[PDB]
Parts: structure tokens; C-alpha cells; sequence
């Protein structure tokens, strides 16, 4: 919906902060399946 | 970073190994010389 200020200014406009901030590193965890590959990668020629 | 640690220690084995020997060896070498010198004057005085 976006605020619009129509109900909120401290009420749930507020709390949009906190959700949007749970929200961004928890994506990054269920992204973190694509960051195997990477991994296998990076310590093998290293260690090479 | 673990990989680097590590091998950074390898290096810094391999650079006190190169001096550690090379002082006892010249020592070593030293001594032969130096009572050698001493030979000289036991054997000249003894002909005479």
C-alpha cells in the first residue's frame, strides 16, 4: 500500500522499518543454498 | 585467510633455516683454519 500518512506517522510506519530489517538478512540465508557452489570453489584453489 | 596464515609460517621456517645453518657452518670452518696457523710455527722451530 505505501504510507500516505492516512492512519500512521509513528504508528505503522514505525514498525515497516522492522519488517523490511527482519526481512533482508533472512533472504540472504535462503539465498545461501547458491553460495555452495561458491564455497567449494573458493577453499580448493586457495589451498592450492 | 586460515590457508595464508598458515603458510606464512612455512616461509618464515625456510628463511631462519637458511641463516641458522650457515652460521654454525662457518664456525665450523673457522676452526680448522685457525689451528692451522699454529702447525706452522710447531713444525718450523722442530727442524732447526
Amino acid at each position: 500500500k505505501k504510507p500516505e500518512t492516512p492512519e500512521e506517522q509513528q504508528w505503522l510506519v514505525e514498525a515497516q522499518q522492522a519488517k523490511q530489517g527482519q526481512q533482508d538478512p533472512a533472504m540472504v540465508q535462503a539465498q545461501g543454498v547458491l553460495l555452495q557452489g561458491q564455497a567449494e570453489l573458493a577453499k580448493a584453489q586457495n589451498q592450492t | 585467510l586460515s590457508l595464508q596464515i598458515d603458510a606464512a609460517k612455512v616461509e618464515a621456517q625456510n628463511q631462519l633455516n637458511a641463516a641458522r645453518i650457515a652460521e654454525i657452518f662457518n664456525n665450523m670452518d673457522l676452526s680448522k683454519q685457525s689451528e692451522f696457523r699454529e702447525f706452522l710455527k710447531t713444525v718450523a722451530s722442530f727442524q732447526q
